[PDB]
């Protein structure tokens, strides 16, 4: 499972990790 | 395809330094100038310059706090918690309340052109008592999730003071909340009203004496011309994370260069009330 | 001769698009709305000239309503399947048709006016009431008969996008072509030629006050054609790399590729310009 | 120490450059034809101003109906041969001289009338009617000899491209600063003085009217040189490079030979800019 | 740690701040000579202003005096040795402090003559006249001592550029702190408590027509101010840039480099702004 920073979820620098 | 990736570019962390201390030095002198003119020395006259004071006040407060925005550009947020969820608290509170106020300045022109005859009660009314539960008391209201989910990150780089949300949904039903608050809702309010305006002005032809239209319709229209392309940017970047635009990283990278830069050229409107007072346009 | 990499847009484009399409969008529904509104309900019309105004903004009111789906078609891809499709593209090329039509009647209504100030009354009622409709909306709804027959949507991979298909590059070419004469040349000939006749005879007159009518004409004529003037330079340096006679690499056209779609969003100002036309005098 | 280091792509100068071109040739061909049709005609002209003006909007209107070949040079290469390559540097070379002179002549014009206001208007009447042709139509005549005996066209990999050729560089550099001294140094210093002693006997006057028409030379005169300073700028610092001085930077020639592209089809709107001050005041 | 990672300027900064230079170069020529030619020789100067504006002529005269010399070193690199650089820097340094202390002693002349308009007539001639030289023209003498002993050439590959060297870069970063506070906050400060004092006082007017010569002094201190703002805001980031306040790469700091060069070249704009504030009113 590839990962992101993990709760990086707002207005900005929001991201999404992909599932496998 | 590893994940979604973080970078700001080297031209925005110097332009945007730049382009805040500008506004708010402008800002801050103007709606001081602003203030001590109006509000204290008793020189307003027109019904409009109450609103305009509210806005000038409104806009004094986002102005006092854009230094840290100013410092958040190019270094990281060592500031605190507090700071932070202040800062986020009255930008929010400023964006919503000087939207407000632009709603009631229609509001009052149109309340003034088309019932010319039998409204100075309501005028009066509109400028001194209800102004403040309607324009400052939804603003406060609507802040309280600002003030819940604003935090400061503990990452290891950069330290980021974002509003901060548990899942991707909820970025996106504050976006659309947002423009719905912002643009949609305050624009149809502000077109109707206007359109009023001028459909019973073209009746009355045969007299013309009053152009203080001119001066709301200008700063109405500069303010919506700065604040567009920040929410068309927003618009793309909720409809981005409904994964209906699958279109790469590069254009959500591209996008959220185009939000930060358009939402520093769209805080230009902090410059809008005063320099449309000196130049009396 | 198969370059065949004329795709992604640069994303620039894609967020350039948007923003340009929406803000025309915005400022031509509000103005061509209040025109509309004003000289057509309530018979504000004063003048010879205002009564094409009047079709120049329904014209451009027309365009501008299915203007979001451009703005749909640069964020995301055609969606609406093929009706839609059709209309959008059937009443774009009425629009771009109907606007330089309407431009050049109303050039040869100011040379009637002009240099036949005396016995052309009559002929100038007759131009802006019976053949004004059979002189620019018949060949509107003519010429879109290949627009009518020719835009399809592809049954491609997961895209589907809407634009009209050829089977071969000389019909590209042809319609090009066509598209220069009838929206450039000819027009901008009879424009030019019934000007140079207005200037020649405005001199002999000792100073009439007649000549400010002629500069809200000449304002919309000149900025409507240097709005539309590097789209058409665009699409002959188009039409001239297809076919045979320039070839300088696969990036030059990847190049014009990307002007043409950047200056066709910046040409669509000349619905915006009409009723800031308006706002001014 | 490699000689050359020759560019191949030039993207965004041949889709700018004939865009600019279009502009200019368009803009040009109907201002020029306006002011000849009025003031060579009809004899509109009262001032000594006008005369010189009309000369020059004669050498605008010749620089401009060669323009297109500028344009296709632009775009494709030159498919015309010696003749009419030989034809377009003599009309450029012709004009570019030309305008230079007159606006240094008008200069001169309006010093001999703002300073000796008793004793020329019959020196004033003889420099417009007689020694105008040999001040500055014979010397630009008299000044292309070597673009008559010098522009060819080569034969590159199937190019035909039309430029003046040289044998050795020398012969460039010595050109290239002869051109910088009679269109910047000499008629720019006589226009500076003439202007200098207008301001200093200018002040001695008592609220005249006699500076109002000043002000359409110096905004013609600074329109001028503004629009031909960043071309002079360009091609001083490519005869630097040139004799081995600058060498350093291989691709600082390419930047200084796309310079000198650019703002020398930004600097042939002075043909545009002439008539723009006739449609205004 | 290590600033080693040192990039040149681009090739176009080389080719972008000759022209900046040679544009402000002959622009401060012409309207520097003009504005002394008049009034210190011919005695045109009415209000108490235009003597301060003279003495700010007379600063960027000699600043314009030695920029063709910033124009070589941004061409080439410095051949003219250890005394002309060490005047060129001189001078520089003079003009730079000596504008915005010679605006500030403006804004106190005019908050000194509205505030006290019965009283102060002895002193505003006192102020112009005495105490201007050791105002303004002794503290920009005294603050270049270290600008004389400081600055020098290196001993590079054959290429001797001129620049301030420094033994540290402590001595750097309080120097640059030195110039921001001279600059910008201490007479910034000063010129907006005048100017708050004079606008909180000029609401007690009966609109005289008193600011009617305010205008053109808040329009000059306005754009003087927003001239050198964003090369202060490079130079103060510049200066984080060092003491490890900031740390975000050598890339950054290549990136505020370019922009200090293009915004000083921008913000040399401040000796074009009074002859073009004359010409205007």
């Amino acid at each position: 499972n590839k990962t992101v920073l993990p709760i990086m979820s707002g207005f900005k620098f929001h991201s999404k990790p992909v599932i496998n | 395809e590893p994940c979604f990736r973080e970078e700001n570019a080297n031209f925005n962390k110097i332009f945007l330094p730049t382009i805040y201390s500008i506004i708010f030095l402008t800002g801050i002198v103007g709606n001081g100038l602003v203030i001590l003119v109006m509000g204290y020395q008793k020189k307003l006259r027109s019904m409009t310059d109450k609103y305009r004071l509210h806005l000038s006040v409104a806009d004094l407060l986002f102005v006092i706090t854009l230094p840290f925005w100013a410092v958040d550009a190019v270094a990281n947020w060592y500031f605190g918690n507090f700071l932070c969820k202040a800062v986020h608290v009255i930008y929010t509170v400023n964006l919503y309340s000087s939207v407000l106020i632009l709603a009631f300045i229609s509001l009052d022109r149109y309340l003034a052109i088309v019932h010319a005859t039998n409204s100075q009660r309501p005028r009066k009314l509109l400028a001194e008592k209800v102004v403040y539960v309607g324009v400052w008391i939804p603003a406060l209201l609507l802040t309280i999730p600002d003030f819940i989910f604003a935090n400061v990150s503990e990452a290891d780089d950069r330290y980021i003071c974002d509003r901060f949300y548990p899942n991707d949904l909820w970025v996106v039903v504050f976006q659309f909340q947002h423009i719905m608050v912002g643009l949609i809702l305050p624009g149809i309010v502000i077109l109707s009203c206007y359109c009023i305006i001028i459909s019973k002005l073209s009746h009355s032809k045969g007299h013309q004496k009053r152009k203080a239209l001119k001066t709301t319709v200008i700063l109405i229209l500069a303010f919506f011309a700065c604040w567009l392309p920040y929410y068309i940017g927003i618009s793309i970047d909720s409809f981005i994370l409904l994964e209906i635009i699958k279109q790469g990283c590069e254009f959500e990278n591209t996008v959220h260069k185009w939000i930060s830069i358009t939402e520093a050229l769209a805080f230009f409107h902090c410059c809008l009330n005063p320099i449309l007072y000196a130049f009396l346009g």
